[PDB]
């Protein structure tokens, strides 16, 4: 019966006001932190170093497929120490 | 369970809790922010 | 020919979302080209920013020492603007997140705030009683629009001549030349002070409001053209739909919405206010539609943005608009 | 037991039995299915001590005050005073 | 402002008790200009 | 040791100090952080010398009250200052502090 | 620049002022009382004359003070509209002003702020604030 | 004059491809993509 | 210029009444017209940006 | 007269009474204090009283939970619980009705009317006031 001072609330719910289809959002806190953007900027990730253009050497492309493809003048290995 | 018989008062905080936290009010003097506010900052 | 002319459907809103945030009053609403997040420029001095679809924070950008009046995002370039009244004017970068420029001149608080759409140009109005027009980059203004003898209460801005629109406590309208700094027109039928302007989407038209006849206009020479009739209270806002619609709400909460081809209103709404409230709290200082024209975004003095979509079944059967027809008079 | 003004100082011993008995009770009147009772026990109040030395959260130790705590809220009534969760933290000294 | 300056009366005899160990170029990276009609130096600006 | 209150508590009592005395006597600030300070470490005594904490206000809540006088004789401040003014005692013309 | 002051002197009277925090509470209400001079201008009809324009200001105002002290503010025979403009833009006042005693007693209890000035409205600020809520309690004790 | 009118950013920083240029909006149909994201959201 | 001023009460009376009026457009102009008025604006602006820079 | 002394964390209302009442109240609170303690009215745990200063309580309390019998046994799930509260706000919660008939046990009944009666007051600072039912004022001489 008796209502302490404490919760003497007031006014009525915020539903009971329209309470039924209407969508109730109560928004203090901020989402997503200042330092996202919120337009983000366009970001080329690049890790190494990559010619746009192949980059023009003496012996001829068609040629390097030539040895590659034709004969057994390719050899391969590794270079260690 | 004997010492719990001799308590003169019984289940006084049963139902505590709930309260309108939830309800966002118009009236910054009325608030419950501000009700901790004043808790807080005085005695 | 006079009483025939005025003789001559759309389906009913209802409250969809309460977003309770702010701790002042909402002055100001602009929806982002992208439809996804809107800004709503409180009383707090501070800048928030929604998202349409749910209605949920994402920034509180802090930066004013009075009342957030204009904002204004632009599409063009990824910036957005403020005004208040402390004289001063920002840039927002978005992609950063912090203002780049101040637009320092205007000797005191400034209400309107809106982006030329061409020209990088920015012009906004106060009650120094005068329309300022700013050059985004140099940020230093070129023209001074004096002329007005009161506060500036509102602006619109073109493509086309009758590039500025103002609108004042003189109760009266100038067209203006953004290349001279003069005015074409002087447009006086107004009895009171013009507290909104717009231009329709498509029409090639400018409904002027008020707390008297919510006028409604042409261009170039502006003519008249009517007189939507029926709001009896200080309407502050005249936001435009793509598919005819209008929607003024006054500083009662009343909300009336209309139609662009006749004049008969068909919808009348209060605002019912939030909880703690007071029952003269209910008021409507700014408020506007998506760039689809489906949704109604609001700024109410309650302290909140409310937001209205129209009902799925819709037909003149489900609905019933309010009933048109014809009598005597002028 | 000792009360220095508005503060209440209390030295509780229990016996298994009556541990049981008490955290059950209390667990029975509210239930613990969540676990979140160990998230908001204390409120960064002993950070200056070291981490060592600090209280260890065990779901039985825990339990034992949040239960007390309950316990001695209930015999003021609400009407003269109240208790308080943040005023308060009760050390659990036991095996842990 | 008046009775500022008279309740720091008292302070004023203070610097002039410890003046030569205050009045000193350790004390004050300053401009040392010279007192006008003597031949002290004032190193800070130090008015009382 | 001492708990996280009395040292903000003491914090305090002398920011206090600094503005009751927007313009007042140097004997009587010294006189003010004297008792201060004599309370501080005769209350806490075991407990105060055993806290980090206690013991970094201490030195500058010290420098903020030399810092006042330092301030009333000179705007430019001293690079150094001799340390016999503030604390040799009042019979020699010192503070006392 | 100093030279260009020297053969020409300073510009007309206005330039620009720039807030900053002396003038702020100033120049907060200057606009407030220039927009209460814009709603009685369009809350008026169309011919009952204008000598109430300045005249509702002195209200607001003594229903401003009213407030702070907590005593109620009937008045005889005025507008219910106008009534309710006065409620209206004192309860805007009434954040801003309880906004601020909530924002800088969280710049003191930090350390930020320092000259009686502000650690002494501040403190005054709270004064009311507290008392206005000491009398709800004691008024909502006979009642309840 | 000044100090603050001294020149500042005289680039201005046009909308890049992909963050929301103009005729990227056209091709959008903003009215699928508001309904959609309603549903989501009130589904949750 | 004060050709677009008002004079008679016909200024007060709508346009879906004027009496001597063939078609109202209602339509928002051109490309061709947007382009030249841009043009024209723009070029305005600048030569009197230009002259603010040296003088400030 | 209700005036706020600042700690710049948390303020204390602080109460100037009038001078002749202060004479009397002193005398009051002298007189039950000297009296309570003569006829032993007080436990021992009702604790700021004039044996121990503040910090040689912390010894005596420490002292104690070492003089308990078989303290340190954790070996049969044995359990220590030491808890220490603030009943938050006790001074506005009290009513001054039951606190008369309380008081009326305690002494004789026209000094228990004085300190009730005492109790209510009115409570000033500046435009403003208001009566004190509900709570206990601690200004007075014999609050304690």
């Amino acid at each position: 019966a008796v209502v302490l001072h404490e919760d003497k609330q007031y006014y009525p719910s915020a539903e009971e006001v329209y309470g039924s289809n209407v969508d109730i959002m109560v928004q203090e806190q901020d989402t997503q932190p200042l330092s996202q953007p919120i337009i983000e900027p366009i970001r080329h990730k690049r890790i190494a170093i990559e010619t746009t253009n192949v980059p023009d050497t003496v012996y001829k492309k068609e040629f390097l497929f030539g040895l590659l493809t034709g004969t057994d003048d390719v050899r391969s290995f590794i270079v260690a120490g | 369970r004997r010492w719990d018989e001799d308590v003169v008062f019984r289940n006084t905080h049963k139902g505590v809790d709930d309260t309108p936290r939830p309800g966002f009010v118009n009236d910054m003097l009325r608030s419950e922010f501000h009700k901790k506010f004043l808790a807080r900052f005085v005695d | 020919x006079x009483x025939x002319x005025x003789x001559x459907w759309h389906a009913p809103w209802t409250l969809m979302r309460v977003i309770s945030g702010h701790l002042g009053w909402v002055r100001c609403v602009d929806v982002e080209p992208g439809n996804q997040w809107f800004c709503t420029g409180a009383g707090d001095r501070t800048i928030k920013i929604w998202d349409l679809a749910s209605g949920v924070l994402k920034l509180t950008l802090t930066g004013h020492i009075a009342t957030v009046r204009g904002l204004a995002v632009s599409p063009r370039h990824p910036y957005l603007f403020s005004c208040g009244e402390d004289k001063m004017v920002k840039c927002w970068d978005l992609e950063t997140n912090k203002v780049i420029r101040h637009y320092h001149g205007h000797l005191s608080g400034v209400y309107a705030l809106k982006l030329h759409p061409t020209l990088d140009v920015l012009v906004t109005a106060g009650r120094d009683a005068v329309a300022r027009v700013w050059d985004m980059r140099t940020r230093q203004n070129v023209h001074v629009l004096s002329g007005h003898k009161s506060t500036v209460a509102s602006l619109a801005v073109q493509e086309f001549d009758p590039q500025v629109v103002t609108g004042s406590m003189d109760s009266t309208i100038r067209l203006w030349d953004l290349a001279a700094g003069k005015t074409l027109t002087t447009l006086t039928h107004h009895k009171k002070t013009v507290r909104a302007l717009s231009l329709h989407p498509d029409e090639f038209t400018f409904a002027s409001g008020s707390s008297d006849n919510i006028k409604h206009w042409k261009f170039p020479e502006g003519a008249f053209m009517g007189n939507f009739e029926g709001h009896n209270a200080i309407v502050n806002t005249l936001s435009i739909n793509s598919d005819n619609v209008m929607f003024s709400g006054a500083d009662n909460g009343s909300m009336c919405f209309w139609d662009w081809k006749s004049g008969h209103k068909y919808q009348e709404l209060q605002s019912v206010v939030q909880p703690g409230s007071l029952d003269s709290e209910a008021g409507i200082f700014a408020s506007s539609f998506d760039k689809t024209g489906l949704r109604l975004i609001t700024c109410e003095a309650d302290k909140s943005v409310k937001i209205y979509k129209q009902v799925d079944n819709a037909t003149p059967e489900t609905h019933p608009n309010l009933p048109w027809t014809p009598s005597n008079l002028r | 037991y000792t009360r220095y003004i508005d503060k209440v100082y209390i030295m509780f011993r229990f016996t298994d039995e009556e541990s049981r008995d008490l955290i059950q009770r209390f667990l029975n009147e509210n239930p613990d299915p969540t676990n979140s009772n160990v998230v908001n026990y204390s409120k960064g109040k002993k950070n200056c001590w070291p981490r060592d030395a600090r209280m260890r959260l065990m779901k039985h130790d825990v339990n034992l005050g949040r239960a007390v705590f309950w316990e001695i809220r209930n015999r003021l009534p609400r009407s003269l005073t109240t208790l308080e969760w943040e005023d308060t933290f009760p050390s659990v000294y036991s095996k842990d | 402002a008046q009775r500022s300056g008279l309740n720091q009366i008292p302070n004023r005899r203070f610097t002039l008790w410890w003046s030569p160990t205050i009045n000193r170029a350790n004390v004050y990276v300053g401009f040392q200009v010279q007192l006008d009609l003597t031949g002290i130096m004032m190193h800070g600006k130090i008015p009382t | 040791r001492v708990t996280e209150d009395g040292i903000n508590q003491f914090g305090n009592r002398i920011r206090q100090i600094l503005m009751s005395s927007g313009s007042t006597t140097f004997t009587k600030i010294a006189n003010k952080w004297n008792t201060a300070l004599i309370a501080l470490m005769t209350y806490y005594r075991e407990a105060a010398i055993s806290t980090p904490e206690l013991l970094d206000l201490l030195v500058k809540c010290e420098s903020k009250i030399q810092t006042r006088v330092k301030i009333s004789l000179n705007s430019k401040m001293p690079s150094r200052f001799p340390p016999a003014v503030f604390y040799s005692p009042k019979e020699l013309g010192g503070l006392g502090m | 620049n100093l030279l260009a002051r020297q053969f020409e002197g300073r510009h007309s009277t206005g330039v620009a002022k720039q807030i900053t925090k002396q003038r702020v509470d100033s120049h907060q209400d200057l606009e407030l009382r220039a927009a209460v001079m814009n709603d009685i201008l369009d809350m008026i009809p169309e011919g009952i004359r204008q000598g109430k324009s300045k005249t509702i200001l002195q209200h607001l105002s003594e229903a401003w003070r009213c407030w702070k002290a907590n005593i109620p503010w009937k008045v005889p025979g005025l507008p219910a509209p106008i009534e309710n403009m006065i409620l209206r833009y004192v309860k805007s006042k009434a954040d801003w002003w309880t906004s601020v005693a909530h924002f800088n007693r969280e710049r003191i209890r930090r350390g930020a702020t320092v000259d009686k000035t502000v650690a002494k409205k501040n403190l005054g600020r709270l004064t009311r604030l507290w008392l206005k809520a000491e009398q709800e309690r004691q008024h909502n004790y006979l009642k309840d | 004059t000044s100090s603050r009118a001294l020149p500042a950013h005289l680039k201005l920083k046009y909308r890049q491809e992909s963050q929301g240029t103009e005729e990227e909006v056209r091709k959008q149909d903003l009215r699928e993509a508001l309904l959609r994201a309603e549903a989501a959201h009130f589904a949750t | 210029h004060g050709e677009l001023v008002q004079a008679s009460f016909r200024d007060l009376i709508p346009l879906r009444a004027r009496l001597g009026v063939g078609e109202i457009s209602l339509e928002k102009p051109s490309d061709e017209q947007k382009q030249e008025v841009a043009n024209k604006t723009k070029l305005a602006l600048q030569k009197i940006l230009s002259k603010q820079i040296a003088q400030s | 007269g209700i005036e706020f002394m600042d700690m710049y964390s948390h303020l204390i209302p602080v109460y100037s009474v009038d001078p002749m009442e202060k004479i009397c109240d002193a005398y009051l609170d002298q007189y039950l204090w000297f009296e309570a303690d003569r006829r032993h009215l007080f436990p021992s745990w009702v604790k700021p009283s004039d044996s121990e200063p503040p910090p040689l309580l912390v010894y005596k309390w420490c002292q104690g939970i070492n003089n308990l019998t078989d303290v340190w046994e954790t070996s049969n799930g044995e359990c220590n619980v030491l808890m220490e509260t603030r009943l938050s706000k006790v001074f506005e919660k009290v009513d001054l009705t039951l606190l008369n008939r309380l008081m009326s046990l305690l002494m004789d009944t026209n000094l228990a009317s004085y300190a009730s009666a005492k109790n209510n007051v009115v409570l000033s600072y500046k435009d403003m006031s208001h009566t004190n039912s509900y709570g206990l004022v601690r200004g007075l001489q014999f609050s304690s």
